[PDB]
C-alpha cells in the first residue's frame, strides 16, 4: 500500500504510510512537479529529515522506483525565520538549478534578472521565493528603498530577501527574488508548498517559454490606494498608455 | 502595501 498525496501546485508526498496515516519512514520521497526529480530518504509525518537527490525512472503497480544521484547532496526541512534566511545559504535547489540562470536583466537599468535554461511548457513551475518571514507592518511602514524584494505571502506574512542576500555570491540556496517586473509577464507568482522551504511562492510560466528567455512577473502593486517604487510608477504610465 | 503580489 504505497499512498501518493499531491500539493495543489503538483509537488507531492509518496510512500507507504506508518500504523497512523503517516508519511513517516526511511523510503519517503518528495517529488517535485517535473514527476521525476525527487528527494528521497528519511521523513517524519511528511517532514523531510534527511532527502538525497533522486530520480523517478518509473513506477511499478503505483510504487515509484528511484535511483540516487551521485554525490552527497542531503536536504532537510529547514523553514527561514524573521532573521534566518537558510542554514545553507549556498547550497541551490537541485530542480530550480536545472531551469534558470541568472544574468544581466534585457530590461534596460534593472540590474540582473532571471533567464530559462531550457524550453518550457505553460504552467511550468520554474524558480523558488524564499526568503525571511517578516510583517506587514515592518514592511509597510518602511522606505522603499528597504521594499526592492518584499513579496505578500498571505495575510500574517511577507517574505523579503535583504541586502545582502540580494546577490548571488552570498545567497543562491533560491532565485525567485531575480525575476524582474514586466506588465506583459510571461510568468506569475503561485503557492508553493516547499519540502526545504515550506509554504512559500514559486515562479510559475504563463505560456511555453523557449531556452535563454527573460522570466518576468507582474509585481502587482497597488494602482490605486500607485503605492510603488519611482521605477514602476514610470513603467505604469507607459502602459496604461500603449 | 509596500509588497508584491498582495
Ligand atoms: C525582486 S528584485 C529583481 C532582481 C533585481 N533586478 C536584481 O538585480 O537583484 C527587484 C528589483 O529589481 C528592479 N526591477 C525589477 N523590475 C524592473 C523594471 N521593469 N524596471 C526597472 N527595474 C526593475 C528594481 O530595482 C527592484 O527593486
Amino acid at each position: 500500500g504505497v499512498c501518493w498525496i499531491y500539493y495543489p501546485d503538483g509537488g507531492s508526498l509518496v510512500g507507504e504510510v506508518n500504523e497512523d496515516g503517516e508519511m513517516t519512514g526511511e523510503k519517503i520521497a518528495y517529488v517535485y512537479p517535473d514527476e521525476r526529480t525527487a528527494l528521497y530518504g528519511k521523513f517524519i509525518d511528511g517532514e523531510m529529515i534527511e532527502g538525497k537527490l533522486a530520480t523517478l525512472m518509473s513506477t511499478e503497480e503505483g510504487r515509484p522506483h528511484f535511483e540516487l544521484m551521485p554525490g552527497n547532496s542531503v536536504y532537510h526541512f529547514d523553514k527561514s525565520t524573521s532573521s534566518c534566511i537558510s542554514t545553507n545559504a549556498l547550497l541551490p535547489d537541485p530542480y530550480e538549478s536545472e531551469r534558470v540562470y541568472v544574468a544581466e536583466s534585457l530590461i534596460s537599468s534593472a540590474g540582473e534578472g532571471l533567464f530559462s535554461k531550457v524550453a518550457v511548457g505553460p504552467n511550468t513551475v520554474m524558480s523558488f521565493y524564499n526568503g525571511v518571514r517578516i510583517t506587514h507592518q515592518e514592511v509597510d511602514s518602511r522606505d522603499w528603498a528597504l521594499n526592492g524584494n518584499t513579496l505578500s505571502l498571505d495575510e500574517e506574512t511577507v517574505i523579503d530577501v535583504p541586502e545582502p542576500y540580494n546577490h548571488v555570491s552570498k545567497y543562491c540556496a533560491s532565485l525567485g527574488h531575480k525575476a524582474n517586473h514586466s506588465f506583459t509577464p510571461n510568468c506569475i507568482y503561485d503557492m508553493f508548498v516547499h519540502p526545504r522551504f515550506g509554504p512559500i511562492k514559486c515562479i510559475r510560466t504563463l505560456r511555453a517559454v523557449e531556452a535563454d528567455e527573460e522570466l518576468t512577473v507582474a509585481y502587482g502593486y497597488d494602482h490605486s490606494p500607485p503605492e510603488a517604487p519611482e521605477w514602476y510608477q514610470v513603467e505604469l504610465k507607459a502602459f496604461q498608455a500603449t | 502595501s509596500k509588497s508584491a503580489d498582495r
